[PDB]
């Protein structure tokens, strides 16, 4: 069960979720395990606050242990594309696409709870068949880390091969560490 | 008789930024007393009249222009308010005495006068309203804009003979109002809500539609000139009283290369007031080019028109003004950029 | 000779305590109307503009003080107006011409002097719309009270009875021009700290990224009032005309601990100076400690009602004393401790 | 099922689910096992109450097994970053995750039923793969385990080696020995 609050305006009284309500407030949640059907919502969510203020921030909740690649580029690229910047929070953890979204948020907006724990690898994948189509899917991969890569490069600011060698095998980063790597920009330790 | 040029050039030299305008009110003005010079309409076809609307913002020389307009032309002009009229048979006014006053202004001449001018200022004053149960009764609104569009549709006036004795005497004066050009100025506020709320189409939110963000929304300027007789109805003037009314002059807000114009170039402009302030006391104001600028840029923020230009100074010069008098040896005060910002104080010469 | 700011400003700090902004603006405008009247614009062809004034400010502020203290000094003729009363053309209630026709009584019926006069309209506040919207039924004592005034603000003859409005044929109304006539109007703008708020603070949300101040650090009346702008008086409900008649904006701060704790003593007339005349016509003297002030100044500013709220601490302080003082005998002096204001001990007597 | 509930108001009567009620009331509950889930509805319920009146304390009522640690986190900072005091209270039992929640309330105002039962261990993990990625792994678990230790001293105010030794094995706290180990304040017997 989500529980409901009542919004009051001239208007009159409105019930809605708690998260519809934060929703009002150009606040999106981005928890689980990302995949196609999760990530159109969001994208819905991105499109929806931009015809109502393209001119304020946006801000993304990341909670999540990562998923599939392809259903985060799609929220990657509707990030950069729509005009208001896309403020990122890490809460509790940002795993490989979780982090990949949350350094991909505005330059100077991106933020991270103390507590939290950032990890990054390579993406990984299988394929089964005939050796004709094992190195079609084998080279589509290579290109798939070699792209990420490229772009975790250019929002940390590190450089593509720092990027390849620390993504080679799992880094676990906390909120202090990823401040120095650039993921992040800065610690949200209380209110000011 | 006057060319339109000869009217747009003694108005361009009193009013500045209205160009577009100033071109509607020659042509209209010079077709009127054309229509007048010739007699039964040279055909069957009937002309159609010419009755302007001074449509425009705060402080964008709707009154400037009616105003200097009676200047040129040697016809009578007559300047009433609409806020005073009321239905007839109260204490606040009648409309009828509009035609008196031209009377006044001609010697009471019925030749001469036929052809005066009417402005009457502040017409969306008077803008229909609903009834009210406190209010006895409404005597303001729909009620005084029939009396006014009685005397469009062209209806002889009886006006008492230069304030007769107890006795009425009967001499009842008549003035034929279907020649009088009847000029109705008013800053209908408000107007641009509905105006938008018929032309917005609105933003999409797929990534090919077209968002609209608030800086490009929209001014009042490029909206009021898409006025039509539906949206003025809603605003509460009568629909018979729009179409009698079909040419309309729409101002638009001055820019701020307008605004500095009028800082300088007029010869009563508000630089030239001060100057002549200080002088009094003894000392010399020079204003320069670039807190002109500046000046200009501050009034369009506040949204006042020309108005607004006094405040700008005003507020600059408030800390000076209190303390030179007290001040001595000081003859000659300078501003520039930097006080108009505030940072800096006002430069005094020693 | 002709007065400096200066020198008018020492009489309103006489008066008035902390509105420093208030003073300067009304002693500059005295200053440049004396001048006009001083050389008229007959002299040059430039032909010289004034400039009115609005006076925004909270309850107690000293925003009616000032036009009371101004009268005090200006030989110019002066006179102070009510906006409740006033009402549009057409109703019973009342008119605006009667504003100037209260100032000519001054000028003992003579048109030159009332034209170059100045004028005070309290409770301007009290005709502004509720909203940003024009209306939607008539508004006798507001915006149409409004309407008014844009013509007598700028300049226009106004119609009053020469003497008796009787036995004259058309009444004979004298028209006096209002062109020159300064407009000063003083309004306590209750909810325009709000409307100020909405667009000077934004990022009022619900995440991390908004912005909560939890009441306590949020930005004071004064402070928001001082950042008025125009825009702002719209959606209060002032027309836009009628704010273009007044260019000048005068905010006035909220009064202070100090600033209070000043006002009980410093003034001419003072709240202690007043009761204390009180005791000394009965044959007593009345001592105010200095803690005594400063608590007094504390339990006031919670009340909200400014320098009034002084007055009422004193009362209720004073309130046993004086029912039982006529009554007591050999009563020579009295003092108030700082106790006292807290209530936990009698005030002092001296037999 | 939830029961639905009326509340009498100037406006008028209005049907509310009894967790959104009390919600109204500044108060949020915690049940079950931790997750990502039900932790971002905990947040957004948090953030939510501090726009209505971040002076007001808030209640979070804590009856649960405990989980995963990272989710928990998440609700731990938030509880911190607010300005709001939180005071938390121990229904039933409270487990290494509720435990930690619960001895994380505002000093003084964290409570816990006489009959509750409270229990904090050190981390569960495991991994499987090679011995490269288990040393990766082991490490971050490590971090966590001195993390929440040095967090757990901070508010219970024992010493951070006393911490070590209790929680090196699952150690169970009646509620009056939760008072003198520091992890709640008081006990609610009964309403005064
Ligand atoms: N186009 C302009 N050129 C020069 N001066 C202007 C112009 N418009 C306004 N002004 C200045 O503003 C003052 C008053 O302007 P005016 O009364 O014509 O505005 P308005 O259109 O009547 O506004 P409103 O109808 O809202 O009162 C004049 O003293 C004049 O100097
Ligand atoms: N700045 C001040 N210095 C000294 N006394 C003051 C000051 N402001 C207010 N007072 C006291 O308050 C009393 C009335 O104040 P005043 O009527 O000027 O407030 P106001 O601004 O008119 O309030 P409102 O806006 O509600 O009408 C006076 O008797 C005066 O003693
Ligand atoms: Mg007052």
């Amino acid at each position: 069960l989500v529980p409901m609050v009542i919004e009051q305006t001239s208007r009159g009284e409105r019930s809605f979720d708690i998260y519809s309500r934060l929703l009002k407030e150009r606040v999106i949640f981005l928890t689980g395990q990302v995949e196609d059907h999760m990530a159109n919502l969001i994208v819905a969510q991105m499109l929806f606050l931009e015809a109502e203020n393209p001119e304020k921030d946006i801000y993304l909740y990341i909670n999540s242990p990562g998923g599939v690649i392809t259903a985060g580029m799609s929220i990657y690229d509707t990030m950069q594309f729509i005009k208001p910047d896309v403020s990122t929070i890490c809460m509790g953890q940002a795993a490989s696409m979780g982090a990949f979204l949350l350094t991909a948020g505005a330059k100077g907006k991106r933020f991270c709870l103390p507590n939290s724990r950032v990890m990054i690898h390579q993406p990984l994948g299988g394929y089964q068949g005939q050796a004709t189509d094992i190195e079609i899917h084998a080279r589509e991969i290579l290109k798939v880390k070699g792209r990420m890569n490229e772009l975790m490069a250019l929002h940390t600011g590190q450089s593509l091969e720092q990027i390849e060698r620390d993504t080679e095998r799992d880094r676990f980063l906390s909120a202090p560490e990823a401040v120095e790597y650039g993921l992040v920009d800065s610690i949200l330790t209380h209110r000011n | 008789l006057p060319t339109p040029h000869e009217i747009r050039n003694h108005l361009d030299d009193y009013v500045i930024g209205q160009e577009q305008a100033k071109k509607v009110l020659a042509v209209a003005v010079y077709n009127h007393y054309k229509r007048l010079r010739n007699g039964d309409t040279s055909n069957g076809v009937e002309l159609g009249k010419s009755n302007i609307l001074l449509i425009g913002p705060t402080g964008s020389g709707k009154t400037l222009l009616a105003e200097t307009l009676a200047r040129l032309l040697d016809v009578p002009f007559t300047m009433a308010d609409a806020t005073t009229l009321t239905e007839a048979g109260y204490v606040g006014e009648d409309v009828e005495n509009i035609i008196q006053k031209l009377l006044q202004k001609s010697d009471y001449d019925v030749q001469k006068a036929q052809r005066g001018i009417v402005y009457i200022d502040e017409i969306d004053k008077i803008s229909r309203k609903s009834d009210n149960p406190s209010i006895t009764r409404d005597v303001s609104g729909e009620g005084v804009q029939q009396a006014l569009l009685k005397l469009i549709e062209g209806t002889v006036a009886a006006v008492p003979p230069q304030g007769g004795r107890k006795h009425p005497q009967q001499e009842f004066l008549q003035v034929d109002t279907s020649k009088i050009l009847f000029i109705c100025g008013g800053a209908f506020a408000g107007l641009d809500k509905v105006i938008s709320h018929r032309v917005e189409t609105g933003s999409g939110i797929g990534f090919g539609a077209t968002v609209k963000a608030k800086s490009d929304k929209a001014s009042e300027g490029e909206l009021l000139a898409q006025v039509e007789p539906e949206d003025l109805i809603k605003f509460g003037l009568i629909p018979e009283f729009i179409g009698r009314l079909p040419v309309v002059a729409t101002l638009n807000e001055l820019s701020e290369e307008a605004l500095i114009q009028i800082l300088k170039e007029p010869k009563n402009a508000l630089t030239k007031q001060y100057q002549a302030l200080f002088n009094l006391e003894g000392v010399d104001l020079e204003f320069r080019d670039e807190a002109l600028d500046a000046i200009a840029k501050k009034a369009m923020a506040r949204k006042t028109g020309a108005r607004g230009l006094r405040s700008i100074v005003e507020a600059a010069l408030l800390d000076t003004m209190y303390d030179l008098p007290s001040m001595e040896d000081v003859e000659k005060v300078v501003i520039d950029e930097s006080v108009i910002d505030g940072q800096s104080e006002p430069l005094l010469i020693y």
